[PDB]
RNA sequence: AGCC
């Protein structure tokens, strides 16, 4: 236990007072070798804990700002009150950190890291000597104005911030982020200049850092790569592709490091310097340091006029050519009716009704306009649709044939989504029925996308070597790759008035496919949803006028805009590919789409000189332009940047600009639900090349997971509380490891956290007893089914129920309900008697029959991830990375190939493993809750085809439990032949449930044991045939511990 | 010596046991390991000559 | 209970702990099939 | 009340027919 | 006391 001793001595240095005392609570599994459950703290001295240590730090000279660099004049770092005058008009909103920690908790956080680690040996001392210097220009800077003390709910009022700089929260927040950082001297070269400089140009500093990362991954030369089959399968050649690059390219290169040194950064672009005189791939790590280091500086708030307004104005002219618009309206009309000529010729039941298609699976749209609503006698603002619909389903207002105009009478209300060091994206707003009608449409779309190759739901699994590694399968000396950037994707002419004719064109020639009178209403009321958005108007507010701007484009926020958006782009990128095509002769080998991000891989016939890729360069970035598209033509022979991933040299590079101790919206959890977030932003740095300290993320569970009752009380939950395996777990004790804990105190407490897993919301037991609540639950009853069972009703009337968790307020009553009854456990060490089987009761049984020895691996594959950390590089190296993906979605079985096609719910996995075990007429009482119809149903049951679709839903819910699609197990290949020379586990059949977790369970321990180590180990398991037989009757009534915001943890992006 | 764990494993698919029938085809893996391989060994060698 | 013989059921074996297992499950398969034909 | 609480397990059902073995 |  080392968190343990970070917390006893974390409360020894905040509280220096003799008053202070800490009582420790332990309890164990026995009645009368005990494990600590929290550590209580009466402390009453409390006033100016911060500004009394800070005082001892602050030497040097402060930080005076610089005022004419930045373009506005609110972007500059004066003083608020030569900015906002008078309190009555003062926006925190674009300064305001959104994170539940204020400043005076970043502060004590590294004045206790550096008393720790103030008289080191010679090593760690130079780590020490670098975060000094650097939290000498902090501390002075923020000791010359004060500390702004924050308010109830962390938001800084105008009168702490009256005499201080602007900007000074949101920079101290940055900046300690990025000095709690520092661990080489190239790293302190960096954070020196992000530091100095980002107090005063808060406008373009993000930008100029990152800006020459596009160009730098096509100078390295590629000496052995990764590339993939057709299915998308890992293969390893080792060809020689040398990287060609013409003479503009280094033209431009050096135009890109003199507006660099315009700026001030002088040892930045040093380091560009003198890697350049090499171009090698084993110093390419130095230069994604630096664009990983650029994202640390700040999101870029701005007011929504100011930040919408090169976006919103732009020159339309006639002076295009019209040859070629003909073609790219026919080429987008020819895709929808490829899309769906086989939903519509064989009419399929999820078209027929798209009213109730969009119905029962409105919790997957946007969050539309804030609106009031009465449910019974409260009176409620939200901006869910699913609550919209609620209200207009018991006013006489329902009407979803009718889709209202969104022209200059009832304008588009803008919501914005920003990313720091690139421009900002606008999103719509729309009414809830653009929803209804573009769902049962489009999702016929994104199964035709599922199964092309040019579309990038193909390569969408959770591994990042098989889904980004068909770019390097067509390289070779003469081959070229082309990936360009347009600028302006949404407002561009080629958006406007041809693409919403080429979608409307390919949906009258699919009005004469078919013969259904609901096939034609479908295809209609899709089309109407393009007309009226032919002429939008636009809704920005500034100042006391609201501002209504023309607007006939495409933006974001709507539901057809990931799969439309790439059906524009494979029709525009085939229509420069072919007239480019005379002056030059070649055949294009992929082309792969991803909304307005792309490649195209041409073949030659000669070999590719220097005078083909500048003349190439010039034949794209001069054909798009006669079309009104102005681009950024880049062309290359080795290395490409697809949607967010680099790939250099045969080695495939992320970026690791989370940001940590900032965020972008104002989020609506807990602050013990934002320690898991604050947490998993670490992990996910950590294996791109950002690495934070671990004791300075620790000191901020810490300072976040505590929670008082009293003023003098506090109550700190202890390592055992946050590890465990629950609802209420945070952090894992090693890194990258789920460890799943077999001992008999260890199951006591994990089914002392059953109890209060579930907890009662008094607004949702309000809402569901109201009167327009049970309207729209009788109102889905009617469409779902034209009979009438009491069965069905409450089985709908109860799912609605798990709908209004997306409530944000119905989502923190609970959530508020499990930490305050969490804190009568903590303080009292006897708990409660159940038993219930978890994942950790089966590993009780199969423990102790493993026998562990020594053995060794030599090294066989070589690393394709250089980031990644030492001890996950040895694993890789020894066994091998992943070749080819095992699917754990279900969809292959044959119960999840008859709820898809008859009816339009999607229950969870969790929900499929609990009744495929039942009896026969178990399954039927639960099929036709479903809305599957009784002959259907009456099928599967009476075929006795789920007496072996039980072995394919508990092969797909295992993989979900152990996460082993997810996390950071998606690298290592666990079929490979260099793990089963370590398994020896003799073979006894007729019980498949159980031997399929044995060697599920010790392909982990061995892959467990050498990160933790580094040292290999083999296992022998003789299991009797008793403990078979009784392992298996408890494999089929295992139970889950699901939470909402460990959802989130199982992807990256 | 061939190792316990990888003759066992290579005895236990030869013999084909199924975990749950009871059969005398499980009896032929008790006691076989390292240490009475080395005791066979010595105490027939070790009889003859006294 | 089982209704074995008193030095079966108490008995720590290997081969007389399987033996109680397999006319365990003959139980619950020989409940499962008067199960199925009354209802 | 979940219907998946509701709906009885397989061994709940094999315990209102009894039967003993030998 | 409620999407500030």
């Amino acid at each position: 236990g080392k968190y343990n001793l970070i917390l006893s001595e974390y409360l020894s240095f905040i509280y220096n007072s003799q008053s202070a005392v800490q009582i420790p609570i332990y309890y164990s599994s026995n009645s009368e070798n005990a494990t600590l459950l929290s550590i209580l703290s009466y402390s009453y001295d409390k006033y100016n804990a911060v500004e009394r240590k800070l005082v001892k730090y602050a030497k040097g000279k402060p930080l005076e700002a610089d005022l004419t660099v930045n373009e506005l004049d609110y972007e500059n770092n004066k003083i608020t009150s030569e900015l906002f005058p008078t309190a009555e008009e003062y926006t925190d909103l674009l300064m305001d950190p959104a994170i539940l920690t204020s400043l005076s908790s970043n502060l004590n956080a590294v004045m206790f890291w550096l008393e720790k680690h103030e008289n080191d040996v010679a090593e760690k001392l130079k780590i020490y000597k670098r975060r000094l210097d650097l939290f000498t220009i902090v501390a002075s800077t923020v000791n010359k104005y004060g500390v702004p003390r924050h308010n109830a709910k962390y938001r800084y009022e105008y009168e702490v911030m009256k005499d201080k700089p602007y900007y000074l929260v949101t920079w101290a927040n940055s900046s300690i982020e990025m000095l709690m950082s520092v661990f080489s001297h190239e790293d302190y070269l960096i954070a020196r200049e992000l530091i100095v400089l980002s107090y005063s140009n808060r406008s373009t500093l993000a930008k100029l850092v990152s800006s020459p990362m596009s160009i730098l991954v096509a100078l390295v030369d590629i000496n052995g790569t990764f590339i993939t089959n057709e299915e998308l399968e890992l293969e390893f050649s080792n060809k020689y592709v040398r990287a060609i690059v013409p003479d503009q390219t280094f033209d431009e290169l050096k135009q890109m490091l003199d507006n660099m040194r315009k700026a001030g950064l002088t040892d930045i672009p040093k380091m560009i310097q003198d890697w350049l005189v090499d171009c090698s791939i084993e110093k390419f790590p130095l230069m994604a340091k630096i664009y990983s280091w650029s994202f640390h500086v700040g999101f870029r708030k701005q007011k929504m006029l100011d930040a919408a307004l090169d976006q919103l104005k732009t020159e339309y002219t006639e002076d295009v050519d019209d040859e070629m618009y003909r073609e790219y309206t026919m080429l987008i009309r020819d895709e929808v009716v490829k899309m769906l000529e086989e939903p519509v010729k064989h009419d399929d039941h999820l078209l027929q009704d798209s009213e109730l298609a969009g119905l029962l699976s409105m919790s997957s749209a946007s969050n539309g306009e804030s609106r009031q609503l009465k449910f019974g006698r409260k009176t409620i603002f939200s901006t869910k649709k699913n609550m919209h619909v609620m209200d207009d389903m018991a006013n006489g207002r329902y009407t979803p044939g009718i889709i209202p105009p969104v022209n200059v009478d009832k304008p588009i209300p803008l919501g914005r989504r920003d990313v720091p060091g690139r421009r900002t994206r606008i999103i719509f707003i729309l009414p809830y029925e653009y929803f209804i009608a573009q769902h049962a449409v489009v999702e016929k779309m994104l199964i035709y996308a599922k199964h092309t190759r040019e579309y990038a739901e193909f390569y969408s699994q959770s591994n990042q070597l098989l889904s980004y590694g068909d770019v390097t399968r067509f390289l070779s000396n003469n081959s070229m790759v082309l990936y360009t950037d347009v600028s302006q994707w949404d407002s561009s002419q080629h958006n406007t008035q041809p693409f919403r004719k080429g979608i409307i064109m390919g949906l009258d020639m699919l009005a004469n496919m078919t013969n259904d009178a609901r096939v034609i209403q479908t295809l209609n009321l899709y089309k109407q949803t393009q007309i009226n958005l032919m002429d939008s108007y636009v809704q920005i507010p500034d100042g006391n006028v609201i501002k209504k701007i023309q607007y006939g484009a495409v933006a974001s926020g709507e539901k057809q805009t990931k799969a439309a958006n790439s059906i524009a782009n494979l029709a525009l990128i085939k229509t420069v590919l072919s007239r480019i095509s005379n002056k030059y002769s070649f055949a294009t080998k992929i082309i792969r789409v991803d909304g307005d991000d792309n490649y195209a891989v041409l073949q030659f016939n000669t070999e590719v000189t220097k005078q083909m890729v500048q003349d190439v360069s010039n034949d794209v970035r001069e054909t798009y332009a006669r079309m009104n598209t102005k681009v950024k033509a880049l062309v290359s022979t080795v290395g490409i940047e697809i949607a967010k991933r680099y790939i250099a040299g045969g080695k495939i590079f992320f970026r690791a600009g989370i940001n940590l101790l900032n965020n972008e919206k104002k989020g609506q959890s807990t602050q013990w639900d934002q320690a898991a977030v604050l947490y998993s932003n670490y992990i996910v740095n950590r294996l791109r090349g950002f690495e934070t300290d671990r004791e300075f993320i620790l000191t901020k569970i810490m300072q976040m997971t505590s929670v008082a009752i009293t003023g003098s009380l506090r109550l700190f939950p202890s390592e055992r509380v946050l590890t465990t395996n629950s609802t209420f777990k945070v952090f894992d004790s090693e890194d990258f490891i789920i460890e799943y804990g077999t001992t008999d105190d260890e199951v006591y407490i994990q089914r002392a956290f059953m109890s209060l897993s579930s907890q009662k919301s008094g607004i949702a037991d309000e809402i569901a007893a109201s009167s327009t609540f049970k309207n729209y639950v009788s109102r889905l009853s009617e469409q779902l089914l034209f009979s009438k069972n009491n069965i069905v009703s409450r089985g709908i009337a109860l799912t609605e129920k798990a709908k209004l968790n997306s409530y944000a307020p119905i989502s923190l009553e609970k959530r508020r309900a499990q930490i305050s009854a969490l804190l009568t456990m903590l303080q009292k060490p006897v708990t409660f008697k159940s038993s219930k089987i978890t994942i950790n009761d089966i590993l009780r049984d199969i423990k102790p029959f493993f026998t562990v020895n020594e053995a060794h691996l030599p090294i066989q594959y070589q690393k394709f991830m250089p980031t990644l950390p030492d001890n996950v590089q040895y694993i890789i190296q020894c066994i091998g990375s992943r070749t080819y993906q095992i699917e754990d979605d279900g969809s292959k079985s044959a119960i999840s190939r008859l709820i898809s096609k008859y009816s339009v719910y999607k229950p969870s996995i969790e929900e499929l493993y609990k009744v495929i075990s039942l009896h026969e007429n178990e399954i039927q009482l639960y099929l036709i809750s479903l809305g599957i119809p009784k002959i259907d149903a009456d099928t599967y049951v009476g075929s006795k085809i789920y007496s072996q679709d039980k072995y394919r839903i508990l092969e797909s819910y295992v993989y979900n439990l152990l996460s082993i699609n997810y996390g950071c197990y998606q690298l290592f290949d666990f079929n490979s032949p260099d793990l089963e020379k370590l398994i020896r586990i003799p073979f006894k059949g007729k019980i498949p449930a159980v031997t399929f977790i044995l060697h599920l369970y010790a392909k982990l321990e061995v892959i467990n044991h050498a990160i933790k180590n580094g040292s290999w180990i083999s296992l022998f398991c003789n299991y009797p045939k008793s403990e078979m037989i009784k392992l298996w009757k408890k494999m089929w009534n295992i139970t889950s511990l699901r939470s909402p915001y460990t959802n989130a943890n199982f992807f990256q992006d | 010596l061939v190792s316990t764990e990888a003759q066992i494993q290579k005895m236990s698919q030869d013999l084909q046991l199924e975990a749950l029938t009871i059969q005398s085809e499980t009896q032929f893996l008790t006691g076989i390991n390292s240490q009475a391989a080395n005791d066979c060994f010595k105490t027939l060698i070790a009889a003859m000559l006294s | 209970e089982i209704k074995i013989a008193d030095e079966v059921k108490k008995s720590n074996k290997e081969e007389s702990k399987q033996l109680l297992e397999v006319l365990k499950t003959k139980e619950e398969h020989q409940k499962e099939v008067q199960y199925e034909i009354l209802q």
